[PDB]
């Protein structure tokens, strides 16, 4: 019993966690497909000019 | 001052009594510690009915904790509200009942009953003035329906003058989860009708069409339908807990609903539910909890009213809150239902008010109704007990345990008696 | 037997899946389910007889007098429906206790 | 606390329990020393002060060429030096010789032996039974065994696994004398009896997993696979959990009634199980379906008596109930007309596991169904037809009777199962 | 039919999109406000496994206010067959369930031997005369000292303290005599240092101690020794640890066992942060 309940509390930290992962890697999905886009865009209108 | 004793039985009796006392713990501002952190002081005036002081300012239920199978005294214990409950108020078997009347009333459970007598006996002893008793558990399985209507029965004997609830939940019509169910839950329904004050029923398929239609879920799992019972019950007792403009409590309803003896078997509702996306656009209000309540999809049981006839209504309002609505409303649904209404009973219909509303909410009210619909109910499972007690059939199970085969026979009798007793009436 | 039966030194069974499938059967709290309008558990602990008597009907929100609302018909500023929500009744039992 | 004790007969038995215990090992990470890696284990596993853990099962044969690979194999330290009782000499395909001659000399070791494993239970659920009907061993000694463990303990739970011999294929001539001759020990000396056949098995390899050879290695996992999905009510934690007097009550409406047929689903490679989605109405819709049988009867012509679901992993009681809900609205399924409520749900919340270079893929859920119904009358008739084919001109009998038995036990057997027969239809007519 | 998921559009998805948007504000409003239980057990780790140095000597015997560290030395036993393996460290522990519901530390503590090496902020004890105002003596051989640990806090200090047994008092697992940290100052944080030999054990009574020596530690009011139990386990949020007692063991020649035997180790002068091990 005191073993089931330790491990119920360590599933709550698991689980705020998860919470903090899944809310960090959209951010750096974001970041990275911006500076693709902005780094495409630049090398573009240099070449062109 | 007035203290309740709350039991409990069965794997269902487990899973709803540790709900239970969640919502009695948020509403008295008590801890998963154990001590108290709220911020008003009504909630200290009346916390004797329910929770017994102790050391440490520790305040612990009042109830006993039973089962056969000790798989699910792991899951209250480890549970976010298992170290309240004290390790003593738990009393267990070695070996489950297994869905199964004739072990779990005869000869498993008849060691054990000796056990918790004297569990049962220091807590009702330790009280001043003890108010009643009060029972939730499941027909449909071995320890709750076998085991469970043995203590009513020795419960009544020992204390004669007092005042027995019980909430059981009974088989419902569409999916059943137990073959040999109307055998576990016929052989109760004839110990419970002689030895019961207030029974409620509940269906566990009714509780999936408020999830389904007032709530608006996906996946309400035996959790969320744990909580809508659990505030059923927190609201029935109310007026005792806390103070309000006219009080009502357990034996004040009993008195009201009960015209004979072989009528004490009833059908709740809880008026305030909404869906999440329509929570902020409609205004709680008087007319607007009246009109949810009366209506059958709010209904807790397995039986349409429309189909009878009402015998007596009951209602509990909680929170600050007016009269003159409370009594136009409620004698306009008489007024304006009179063909569901009987007419040799004139008003009736009842009313409870306390002040103090449950907790994130404005105003709750409570449904308690006697009707004799409810007698499809028993109807349905009569004509399935009589469907497979023709052929005969898992009887072994039942007569390999010392009864006899005159008690299916009087079980069945009674309880036709018991139905055609609600059709003269209606 | 020799040639499948190897030790498989590397697998370890999984211990996630089941308490992930414990929460979503424990399901949804009552802030998610019956707590209404956000409403913090401190405001509506009062009672008709402190707020009546011991408070002696002090709001200081609605006006001494009442007046004809217009649009809607009958006086807008009605002492019934619209109580007090101050800190709630408090004396020495607490603090005696 | 709560365990079971298996007994594992023959050679059949003795081959199922290795790809089982595997699967236990793998299941409750359990290496092959015997160890942890550096309590739902307590149900098989005993817990030494040196952190050993040994399994409380017994491994029987009559012949030493099954066990010694057991014993040189990868699993050599982990199983107890005593739990694998070996023999002298085979049965041969023989009913007299293993019940009259060759079990007298090992039953009283395999009886000290499981006096030991029930002094150490504290509390004993039941003992589950793995053999062949076909074998010598198996069909003999098994008799003895189950009509010993009557009278030594009473009312213990008593559940037996059987490989029933396939209609078509076989690899026994005398297999009929052998199946006949044993249903005497198993009709009232056992709880609940669960039958399983090769060919069908083969048949759900051929167009399940899209595997064209099998073996006997990769049949026993799936015997494996079912009977963890049995036990994992006991070791698991679940919302709704079934013990062995459970579904062993709500199975039986009869002494006579007590078999069952064992179905799996879903049972898909990983290949497949990428793309196909697998919802709880398509895993139990295709329990239903017969081409899934795992014994080879039609369920169409019989009627269904009672059935038992036990279901695995990431699972909602609420499509369970919608499927079981659509379910009875088929009218190709037909019920008996007694047992209205014709259904028992078991849930454990731990998805099944797979075994590393096996042919299953990883799943979140699964359910077997164990459902009794009416359509093993027909299999029973080919059986003691092929018996009375072979009986007319008095073949192999011999060899019978000259081991000592008398040869009025085949007449009598012949008669009981003519009335077991009888009482089958008995019992499918309805009222 | 089938089901998607959060983001298609089909069947009843405003719900599920109420819902997830309230749960996510209500977790993103709970880690604005710092409630979050991860962040109060990050708080508790670094509070507890900060680093720290140790006090070096030069002639090898203990000084009074000394920063040292409480080992017991590794030895091959053969009385079970699973035990901790080489030296430990006695550390302090609190319970794991209140000290995941509740931020503050709680009286009184539980001890434990841990497989640490480096100087950790759980397990670096200074050792304190009771006649207080000792500046530069030397702990000698059977003459009172005290044991204090700070535990990664800056605000209180608490002592080692054990008591006679009683019905209601006992340890953990073991069922014999307990040992914890309270802050009450009374004799129960009387303890004495011990020559392990019986035989030169008065002869040697009354000499400075020596640094990194095997000596026996014995309460001075129930006169039972400091015992770390090998062969029994301790659950603790840090893992797996070894059991501590006050009971004196001895063998048929009533030697003390290798149970008893502790070590004070001090700071290596070449890296403060390491010590003599
Ligand atoms: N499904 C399956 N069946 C098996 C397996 N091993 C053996 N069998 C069955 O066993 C039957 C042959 O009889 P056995 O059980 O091997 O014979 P026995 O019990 O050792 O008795 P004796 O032959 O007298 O030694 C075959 O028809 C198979 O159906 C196996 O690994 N899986
Ligand atoms: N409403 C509700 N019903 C439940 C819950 N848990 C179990 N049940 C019902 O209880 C029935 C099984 O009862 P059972 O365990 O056999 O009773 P016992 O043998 O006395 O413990 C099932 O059909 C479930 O539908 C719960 O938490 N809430
Ligand atoms: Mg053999």
């Amino acid at each position: 019993v005191q073993r089931k309940q330790f491990l119920r509390l360590l599933q709550n930290e698991q689980f705020e966690l998860d919470m903090e992962e899944a809310i960090q890697k959209a951010e750096e999905n974001k970041r990275l497909k911006e500076l693709q886009l902005k780094q495409e865009e630049k090398l573009a209108m240099e070449l062109a000019k | 001052m007035r203290e309740i004793v709350h039991l409990q039985a069965g794997q269902c009796g487990n899973q709803i009594g540790a709900k239970f006392w969640e919502v009695i713990s948020d509403e008295h501002g008590i801890d998963p510690t154990g001590t108290y952190h709220g911020d008003s002081d009504l909630q200290l005036e009346r916390i004797n009915v329910y929770y017994n002081e102790a050391t440490g300012g520790k305040y612990v239920p009042r109830a006993v904790l039973v089962d056969l199978e000790p798989g699910t005294m792991d899951s209250v214990r480890s549970g976010p509200f298992g170290q309240i409950f004290r390790p003593d108020n738990f009393v267990f078997g070695q070996s489950g009942a297994g869905n199964n009347w004739a072990k779990g009333h005869y000869t498993e459970g008849a060691e054990l009953v000796d056990s918790v007598l004297d569990v049962v006996r220091k807590e009702a002893e330790s009280c001043d003035c003890l108010q009643g008793f009060q029972l939730t558990h499941s027909l449909g399985g071995g320890t709750g329906s076998g085991m469970g209507t043995l203590l009513i029965s020795k419960i009544r004997e020992e204390y004669p003058d007092r005042i027995m609830n019980t909430f059981s939940v009974v088989p419902s019509p569409k999916v059943s989860d137990t073959v040999v169910e109307p055998y576990n839950a016929t052989l109760s329904v004839h110990q419970l009708v002689e030895n019961t004050d207030e029974t409620y029923c509940i269906d566990n398929e009714a509780l999936y069409d408020i999830c389904f239609r007032t709530l608006k879920l996906t996946t309400p799992t035996y959790g969320d339908l744990n909580h809508l019972v659990s505030a059923t019950m927190s609201g029935v007792t109310t007026c005792l807990r806390f103070p309000g403009q006219l009080n009502a409590d357990l034996r004040k309803l009993a008195v009201n609903m009960v015209p004979f003896p072989r009528l004490h078997f009833f059908m709740p509702g809880f008026a305030p539910l909404t869906s999440r996306g329509s929570q902020q656009y409609r205004a709680l209000t008087v007319p607007e909890l009246t009109q949810q309540m009366f209506d059958a999809k709010n209904m807790m049981a397995a039986c349409d009213p429309r189909h009878g006839r009402y015998l007596t209504v009951a209602a509990v309002f909680r929170g600050r809150m007016s009269m003159k609505e409370v009594d136009e409303q409620m004698l306009n649904v008489q007024n304006k239902n009179s063909s569901y209404f009987v007419e040799w009973i004139p008003n009736n219909v009842k009313t409870a008010v306390c002040d103090i509303p449950p907790r994130g909410l404005k105003m709750s009210a409570t449904f308690i109704g006697n009707s004799t619909a409810i007698q499809e109910l028993f109807k349905r499972i009569s004509e399935q007990f009589t469907a497979m007690f023709r052929r005969k059939a898992f009887l072994h199970w039942y007569t390999g345990e010392g009864m006899d085969e005159m008690e299916f026979t009087e079980a069945e009798s009674n309880m036709n008696d018991l139905v055609s007793e609600y059709q003269q009436y209606q | 037997y020799r040639k499948e039966y190897i030790p498989f030194p590397d697998h370890r069974p999984d211990q996630i899946s089941r308490w992930y499938g414990k929460r979503k059967v424990e399901g949804l709290p009552y802030k998610h389910l019956i707590t209404h309008h956000q409403e913090p558990p401190h405001r509506y602990l009062i009672s008709t007889y402190d707020d009546h008597y011991n408070r002696h009907g002090y709001n200081p929100g609605l006006p001494p007098l009442r007046t004809w609302n217009g649009q809607k018909l009958l006086w807008l500023p009605e002492k019934s429906d619209f109580p007090l929500l101050a800190p709630p009744t408090n004396y020495g039992l607490y603090e005696q206790l | 606390m709560r365990e079971c004790i298996s007994i594992h007969v023959g050679q059949a038995g003795v081959q199922i329990g290795n790809a089982c215990w595997e699967l236990y090992c793998l299941e409750h990470g359990i290496q092959p020393d015997g160890q942890m890696p550096s309590d739902s284990f307590n149900t098989f596993f005993s817990e030494t002060g040196a952190g050993k853990h040994v399994p409380r099962a017994v491994f029987v044969d009559l012949e030493p060429t099954v066990i010694d690979e057991v014993r040189t194999g990868t699993y050599r330290q982990l199983f107890h030096p005593e739990q694998l009782i070996t023999g002298k000499e085979d049965a041969a395909n023989n009913y007299a010789r293993g019940h009259y001659t060759i079990g007298k000399e090992i039953i009283d070791l395999v009886l000290d032996r499981i006096r030991k494993l029930a002094d150490q239970c504290t509390g004993l659920q039941g003992f589950l039974v793995f053999h062949s009907f076909g074998g010598g061993t198996g069909s003999g000694f098994t008799s003895l065994l189950m009509e010993r463990l009557s009278v030594d303990y009473g009312k213990k739970s008593k559940l037996e696994f059987s490989i029933y011999p396939a209609p078509q294929v076989s690899t026994a001539v005398v297999e009929p004398y052998n199946s006949i001759l044993t249903t005497h020990t198993t009709l009232e000396h056992s709880d609940c009896a669960f039958m399983v056949d090769n060919e069908a098995i083969y048949d759900i390899c051929r167009r399940n997993l899209d595997i064209e050879r099998p073996t006997y290695t990769n049949l026993n996992r799936l015997i494996g696979q079912i009977v963890s999905s049995i036990t994992a009510s006991l070791r698991f934690d679940g919302a709704l959990n079934v013990d062995l007097t459970e579904f062993q009550t709500n199975l039986v409406p009869y002494p006579r009634i007590h078999f069952p047929l064992a179905t799996y689903a879903p049972v898909i490679s990983a290949e497949k199980a990428y793309h196909e989605q697998l919802s709880v109405a398509e895993i139990t819709n295709a329990c239903f379906e017969p081409a899934n049988q795992m014994v080879k009867c039609d369920p169409r012509h019989g009627k269904y008596m009672a059935c038992c679901l036990l279901y695995r992993g990431d699972v909602v009681p609420k499509d369970v109930n919608a499927a079981i809900a659509t379910i009875k609205t088929k009218r190709t399924i037909q019920f008996v007309d007694w047992c209205p409520t014709g259904f028992k749900v078991g849930i454990n919340y731990q998805p099944p596991t797979v075994v590393p270079g096996g042919d299953l893929a990883k799943v979140q859920r699964a359910v077997c169904m164990l459902s009794n119904t009416t359509a093993i009358a027909e299999a029973w008739a080919r059986l003691d037809h092929k018996f009375d084919l072979m009986y007319a001109k008095r073949a192999f009998v011999h060899w019978y009777v000259g081991e000592g038995m008398e040869e009025g036990e085949f007449s009598e057997a012949r008669e009981d199962m003519a009335a077991l027969e009888k009482d089958y239809e008995e019992v499918g007519v309805d009222s | 039919q089938n089901v998607y998921g959060p983001g298609v559009r089909i069947g009843n998805w405003n719900e599920d999109v109420y819902l997830e948007e309230e749960l996510m504000k209500d977790f993103l409003e709970k880690r604005d406000k710092g409630k979050l239980l991860i962040q109060r057990s990050r708080r508790l780790k670094q509070n507890l496994l900060r680093p720290m140095q140790l006090s070096v000597t030069e002639d090898g015997y203990i000084h009074y206010g000394d920063k040292v560290m409480l080992v017991n030395p590794d030895d091959p036993d053969t009385e079970a067959d699973v035990f901790l393996r080489g030296d430990l460290s006695l550390c302090m522990t609190p319970d794991e369930i209140q000290s995941h519901l509740k931020d503050e530390l709680e009286v009184p503590c539980g001890l434990s031997a841990v497989q640490a090496k480096t100087p950790i902020g759980r397990n670096t004890f200074i050792i304190l005369s009771v006649h207080r105002d000792a500046t530069g003596q030397v702990l000698r051989y059977g003459q009172d000292f005290c044991l204090g640990i700070t535990g990664g806090f800056d605000n209180k200090m608490l002592y080692l303290s054990s008591d006679h047994r009683t019905l209601l008092k006992s340890s953990k697992r073991s069922w014999l005599q307990e040992v914890y940290l309270t802050d009450e100052v009374s004799h129960v944080n009387c303890w004495q240092a011990a020559f392990p030999d019986p035989q030169l054990r008065l002869e040697y009574e009354g000499f400075p101690v020596p640094a990194n020596a095997k000596i026996l530690i014995n309460h001075c009011h129930t006169n039972r020794g400091l015992a770390a139990h090998r062969h029994l386990f301790l659950s603790t949020y840090f893992g797996k640890e070894a059991e501590v007692v006050a009971h004196t063991y001895l063998d048929s020649h009533r030697v003390e066992k290798p149970r008893n035997h502790w070590m004070l180790v001090t700071g290596n002068p070449r890296d403060a942060s390491s010590s003599m091990l």
